């Protein structure tokens, strides 16, 4: 679901895809867009923000 | 969904693209220059798809101001020029924007410069003599009405020259519709020919497309494609006999050459581009003539360092049917013209066509002139006076043929002072049949220099 | 007309059906220049024809473990990152038959001329093994190209491999054509074993120029058994590559069948140049004139398929005429040391000698045919023995041309020889002689019955007395065609008809020749 | 979606000056200068 979900929007995709950005901007980033929300599995979670 | 430049090298650009916006090859791309001293809108062609959704582009105008990150928008068709009765009598360049007039044709008919060659099934051979009035031309490479037609020559051997009078020569008197190429010439002589053309009253059936070598290599490629464009609606969607003169097309293989390695290509033999002969291939077979409907298309060839050897003059010779050859040997000897009378060749020189009178003169004179150029080694060392009779008459001849062959050519005035001369070709034909055989053994052979036929050749007698 | 317009369509309604096989699937991942790489695609074999979405094809030629750098035939500018390849479990195959003569077809048999469909009897994979050492056969039947100076000084026997090299516009496309238009006599004939095929290849020409040679061919009667496999400057660099294998191919099929082939090569120079571009555009190390290492290969692997096969493999041969374009003469290039080597002789063509009117411009002792007289009739080897000695002495003699008083009786009677023998060997375009009239030709030189006429009337002294033999002393040219030898009764006949003629020849001097 | 609102709010943190990496017989490396 992710996967399909990053294929849409692909700006969403490059800005999770630039690495010369602090690591921890762009876990708050996909925390707030995809991973903060209840519907999230928390492995499925934690291996996003890896 | 627009792009964003990535890489800038020279005339080179990089644009990285999402993943679903990637475009076509050849598709127009736009970028914007914002610095004020060169602020422009910036024309990139795609050339390369290079993966990752990058594309490689080679660009338009001049690259200096390009910054990187800058958005680059796609057009998703390719170049496309205007096309029309309306471009005749106005000056476009390479991206369809005219000059004279700006903003002139925006609101014609728009074609992609980029198009297939016409199908094999369509093309026939064309053997119809065009009478250039040119006493070498007339009658060692006779030029073929609907052909392809090239003068090739050194640097400075009078190429541009030679191309002018034939304009002068065939275009005004010409009932369709002309168009001018200029590839990477000089300016100067295109400015020359657009006032001569507007003074002669041409300019109205003619359309002058100029990509003159200021500009990058981007245009020096794609305005041979531009003019061809309007010269091939001009074949197919009116059917109007076209002439279409190009000068130069070396420069298009040299600017493909300039961006080769930029875009990543190994170099071939000489520093050319592997893709040399395919992409001059495409470009000479749009030229063509199809059944019905006529191109006469007269090229001028740039042969780098006077090497007849060099990649590209010698992979453009098979696209040809006449191909006059200027030389600087000739030319350092005072002949105008400068046509190598032994290098030059046509197609439409046989019996069959040309008729056995003119087919026995011209072999004549090209036998004459081949033992000339064997005995000069000798003559040079051993002296005149020690060749065979025979030999030595025929030495007498053959200086006389080459200073015949020379002519005061209309665009020449600005050479020579005198004006012009037109030689018929049955005139032709008898002078050098009376050469070739000894009528005129016994006048002097500066009498037959820069003089343009019989009776000129009779006063000029007199005169000395 | 008929209702076949419906019906045939039809047919393909009734008849089509797309079923759902498995395919592996690769992405292009870049294209530029005529090369796609296509990432994916495991098990693509080297020189496989993929296929991309647009109809385009192209041919694995480069594998990584990375990705398939495919060079793309034609219509390349519809490639784009991302576009699904799917592999064609075949590697480069064209169609072979009978039905390939008088078309026009592309280095992938399909037809261009604008005519029907080809019914191709079979298909042949383009690098099939060319006939091995025990399968071949020694050469023995003579080619007559129609040229007295190639079937006289240089003859081609068919089952060899002549290069015709020279530089440009110096005759080299007319000596072909020339030997194509020679063969309607046998072709005429009905007898396999005489009847000779001909595939034009021709590789980098424009489409006019190969339009020019048709038009020739058919003009001359030579379409109907004449293929014409045209590589246009058009096209892309793959089909130059490709064109000389699929014109092999096609004449490979009926050599094996027990045919007689004859391929022209026009030229193999842009073959190289082509194979050249696609190397070093997948970026292949380059060597002497960026030519990649293989290029030798490239020529080689082609040319030893024209072979002479045995008789257990129907005694069918491929005669190889490659042409080949020496940059200002010179003919120590790369490409053309490659060729001279491959090939089994070498009429070089000279722009000097085609100025000078010996047209067509075999520079005679520089040319050289390796098989020789087994290449040669009897009557021809006989005749034109002393031909070559007697042209070498007229070479060396040509300083003296200006002293014939000084000379020896022998010498200025050699000179006197070898002159009316250039003149001899000259001839017009597109009118190759039959073997008899070539034989009855060199008789006249050779043995002295021109050593009365004019240098400047000799060709014409030729043309009218084959003109009179044919049409009124035709049992010479049968007794020569039908035995194959010059018999001293028909050699008494020839002699006295000769001789009959002179008193009626009329010299442009106006001098009497008896 | 509300991935666009996130996406502009992390915008919000996501002179000119660069620094020569590379330098010798008159050629110069410049890592930054975005807008050069
Ligand atoms: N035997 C001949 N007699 C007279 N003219 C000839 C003869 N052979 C060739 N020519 C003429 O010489 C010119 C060159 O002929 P051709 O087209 O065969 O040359 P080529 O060597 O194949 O060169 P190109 O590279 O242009 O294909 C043509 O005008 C042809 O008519
Ligand atoms: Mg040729």
């Amino acid at each position: 679901r992710f996967g399909r979900v990053l294929d849409a929007e692909p700006r969403l995709s490059a800005l999770l895809s630039d690495y010369t950005t602090p690591a921890e901007g762009r876990v708050a980033l996909l925390d707030k867009a995809l991973t903060g929300r209840p519907g999230v599995n928390q492995t499925a979670a934690a291996l996003l923000s890896q | 969904t627009a792009g964003r430049v990535v890489r800038i090298t020279g005339p080179v650009v990089d644009v990285e693209f999402p993943r679903g916006s990637v475009p076509e090859l050849f598709n127009a791309l736009h970028a914007e220059i914002t610095f004020g001293a060169l602020a422009k809108t910036l024309t990139l062609e795609v050339a390369q798809h290079l993966g990752d959704s990058l594309v490689r582009c080679i660009s338009m105008q001049p690259t200096d101001g390009l910054v990187r990150g800058v958005e680059v928008t796609d057009t998703g068709a390719s170049i496309s020029v205007p096309v029309g009765d309306g471009v005749k009598g106005h000056v476009f360049n390479a991206l369809g924007d005219c000059l004279d007039d700006p903003g002139y044709g925006k609101d014609f008919e728009h074609w992609s410069i980029h198009r297939k060659p016409p199908a094999f099934s369509d093309l026939e051979p064309r053997t119809e003599m065009l009478e250039t009035g040119l006493k070498v031309v007339d009658l060692l490479t006779p030029y073929v009405r609907g052909g392809k037609i090239a003068l090739f020559g050194g640097a400075g051997v009078g190429k541009t020259v030679l191309i002018q009078e034939m304009i002068n020569r065939i275009a005004r008197n010409f009932g369709g519709t002309s168009v001018f190429a200029g590839v990477g010439e000089r300016t100067r002589e295109g400015n020359d020919l657009w006032v001569e053309l507007a003074d002669a009253n041409v300019l109205k059936d003619t359309a002058l497309v100029f990509g003159q070598m200021d500009e990058p290599p981007g245009t020096r490629m794609r305005v041979a494609l531009s003019a061809l464009t309007m010269a091939e609606f001009f074949r197919d969607e009116q059917g109007q006999d076209v002439l279409l003169f190009i000068d130069n097309i070396f420069r298009f293989t040299q600017a493909g050459s300039e961006v080769s390695t930029l875009l990543g290509r190994m170099p071939s033999a000489v520093g050319y581009q592997p893709t040399l002969a395919d992409e001059m291939g495409e470009l000479q077979e749009r030229i063509t003539s199809t059944r019905g409907r006529s191109i006469t298309s007269m090229q001028a060839v740039y042969v780098p360092a006077d090497d007849y050897t060099d990649p590209a003059p010698a992979t453009t010779f098979a696209h040809l049917d006449a191909t006059t050859e200027l030389s600087r040997a000739v030319f350092s000897k005072g002949i105008f013209p400068a046509v190598d009378p032994l290098a030059s060749s046509s197609t439409i020189l046989d019996p069959a066509i040309v008729g056995d009178e003119h087919y026995r003169v011209a072999q004549e004179v090209i036998r004459i002139l081949q033992r000339y150029k064997d005995l000069q080694d000798i003559i040079a060392i051993l002296g005149i006076d020690e060749l065979s009779e025979e030999d030595k008459q025929l030495v007498n001849r053959a200086r006389r043929i080459e200073r015949f062959l020379s002519q005061n050519m209309m665009a020449a005035e600005q050479f020579t002072g005198q004006p012009g001369s037109t030689v018929p070709l049955k005139e032709t034909i008898e002078a050098f049949d009376k050469l070739t055989k000894g009528e005129f053994d016994h006048l002097p052979e500066q009498a037959f220099f820069l003089i343009g036929g019989l009776d000129d050749l009779a006063k000029k007698a007199e005169s000395l | 007309s008929a209702a076949d317009i419906e019906g045939a369509i039809e047919d393909y309604v009734s008849s089509f059906s797309a079923d759902t096989e498995r395919e592996e699937i690769g992405t292009v991942i870049d294209a530029g220049d005529g090369i796609a790489h296509v990432e994916g695609l495991p098990s693509v074999m080297t020189q496989e024809l993929l296929e991309f979405p647009g109809g385009v094809l192209g041919v694995a030629l480069n594998l990584d473990e990375h990705s398939v750098g495919a060079v793309i035939l034609g219509e390349f500018e519809k490639i784009e990152e991302g576009q699904q390849v799917k592999r064609t479990g075949e590697v480069l195959s064209v169609p072979v038959g009978d039905a390939f003569l008088g078309r026009v077809v592309n280095p992938l048999g399909q037809p261009i001329d604008g005519q029907g469909d080809i019914a191709a009897e079979t298909r042949r994979a383009l690098e099939l093994q060319a006939p091995s050492v025990v399968q071949r056969q020694s050469v023995s039947e003579p080619l007559q190209t129609g040229i007295k100076a190639i079937d006289a000084m240089t003859p081609i026997g068919r089952g060899q491999r002549q290069l015709i090299i020279g530089d440009r516009k110096t005759g080299k496309t007319a000596v072909c054509v020339d030997t194509i238009l020679n063969q309607r006599e046998a072709w005429l004939t009905g007898d396999p074993k005489q009847q000779v095929r001909c595939v034009y290849v021709a590789i980098g020409q424009k489409g006019t120029t190969i339009a020019s040679v048709k038009r020739a061919l058919e003009e001359g009667g030579a379409m109907e058994y004449t293929t014409i496999v045209a590589a246009p400057a058009s096209d892309a660099a793959g089909f130059k590559w490709l064109a000389p294998y699929t014109g092999s191919a096609i004449g490979q099929h009926w050599m094996y069948n027990g045919k007689h082939v004859l391929i022209v090569f026009d030229d193999l120079s842009k073959q190289a140049d082509a194979y050249r571009a696609i190397s070093l555009l997948l970026r292949r190390p380059p060597g002497r004139e960026a030519f990649p290492g293989d290029v030798f290969y490239l020529h080689s692997r082609l040319l030893e398929r024209c072979a002479k096969l045995s008789d257990e493999l129907g005694g069918g041969s491929m005669t190889g005429l490659p042409i080949i374009e020496t940059k200002a003469n010179d003919i120590s290039a790369f490409i053309p040391t490659n060729v001279i080597s491959i090939t089994d002789g070498q009429c070089f063509l000279e722009s000097d000698l085609f100025n000078q009117g010996v047209r067509p411009a075999i520079n005679v002792g520089v040319s050289v045919s390796r098989v020789g007289g087994a290449a040669q009739i009897k009557a021809m080897k006989e005749v034109a023995g002393s031909l070559r000695l007697d042209l070498s002495q007229y070479r060396e003699l040509e300083a003296f041309a200006a002293f014939a008083s000084d000379l020896d009786a022998a010498s200025k009677a050699q000179l006197d020889r070898g002159a009316r023998l250039v003149e001899l060997l000259k001839q017009p375009q597109y009118s190759p002689l039959a073997v008899e009239e070539q034989v009855v030709a060199i008789f006249l030189g050779t043995q002295g019955h021109l050593d009365s006429v004019p240098v400047e009337d000799v060709q014409r002294f030729e043309s009218e007395l084959l003109e009179h033999v044919k049409a009124s002393h035709s049992d010479i040219f049968d007794g020569i065609r039908e035995t194959k030898k010059l018999s001293e009764e028909a050699e008494e006949k020839l002699v006295s008809v000769i001789n009959e003629f002179k008193k009626g020849f009329q010299a442009s001097d106006g001098s009497s020749v008896v």
